[PDB]
């Protein structure tokens, strides 16, 4: 079952980053990308999401994010916060790093993302490990 | 396109290189081939550009020679 | 030992240098924190004794802060 | 299914590394291994052993290959093929490449092994590449 290896991977990913609130996104529907869901989390909500109305969240393709992953890059940022389901700008997010995994036909499917409320955080350099392993692992499950 | 570009440079790779030197072109050939393709990527995904086109070749290259493929 | 030498240098990493800090040991507690580490290098297996050992140094005690397991 | 895995990874391994004959190897009973099968294959068996008795073949410890295996590093001969099922030399084989694979609980459970009859083979550095990935995945698996 495939969120059974969302959850499991993001839950090494949120330990070995420290982050302070993680989540897995996924896309929907297959190959279009209108709308993105978490479909797993760990740590502490965002004060501007809620346990409800944490899927259905429509997909921005403009936003530097979306065009880095399809670049085959990892995307951090300050503020940009793209596939997070509110259109409030939650300053109380100081960074945010994901990458892109691939359904088993190689199409983008989704996003890994850790997130820091402090602002301090180990290096990129790990961060990419770190989420390059659970990506691959994420790139070959399917969904029953 | 929705790709991800690494696989694409890689699958591109083996069909400009190989695949399209088959003699005898079918679905079911070309079935056998991405199968064989996608299941290497996702085994170990390629990370440059310049990496993925050079793998794409030599394994395309190898499963052409190791399946005993019609070439020219 | 039958046993994977680099897994088993990253666990005995883990326990000698934060398990054994915890301040309640438990069956629960003991199954839980291997299986994570187990978990954890069967993610990402590591390939030189020293990184092992500073692997499971470094896994072990984010699991321990991250966890907000009592130490001492 | 374990063989599944281990079919389509022999498969990758087989072709990759161009080898003229390739074998997946596991011991019984667990924890014990004192039997080794080959539980699947790719190209011309050796004329020393037959499609009938692949199975049940005893283990020598003392031989070099197991020992290089629990020291965590890969093993190749000329000459010495330890888990190959018959006591014939097979002077046909020229060269072999193995590595070992370890179950879900980090037991040493088997092998993947590369054989050429040719003397023309790549480099082990390439060689350890293809079998440490397969490897990895293997070890991922279960038994049903
Ligand atoms: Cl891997």
């Amino acid at each position: 079952r495939f969120e059974s290896v969302a959850l499991e991977q993001l839950q090494i990913v949120h330990i070995s980053s420290e982050a302070d609130f993680s989540a897995v996104y996924s896309f929907r529907p297959k190959n279009l990308n209108y709308f993105v869901d978490i479909i797993a989390y760990e740590g502490k909500l965002p004060s501007t999401i809620s346990e409800k109305s944490l899927g259905g969240y429509p997909v921005d393709k403009t936003m530097d994010e979306y065009t880095v992953h399809l670049n085959g890059r990892h995307y951090y940022s300050n503020s940009k916060f793209a596939f997070l389901p509110t259109k409030k700008p939650t300053p109380e997010i100081n960074y945010m790093y994901s990458c892109p995994y691939f359904n088993l036909d190689n199409i983008y499917a989704g996003t890994i993302t850790m997130y820091w409320y402090r602002n301090d955080h180990i290096s990129n350099d790990r961060l990419e490990s770190i989420c390059a392993q659970a990506a691959r692992i994420l790139g070959r499950a399917k969904k029953l | 396109m929705n790709v991800d570009p690494h696989f694409d440079k890689f699958m591109e790779s083996g069909i400009r290189h190989v695949y399209m030197l088959f003699e005898n072109k079918s679905v079911e050939s070309s079935e056998q081939f991405y199968s064989f393709m996608r299941t290497t990527y996702k085994n170990d995904p390629c990370s440059s550009d310049f990496e993925c086109i050079e793998r794409g070749a030599e394994m395309a290259q190898s499963y052409a020679r190791i399946m005993n493929i019609k070439l020219e």
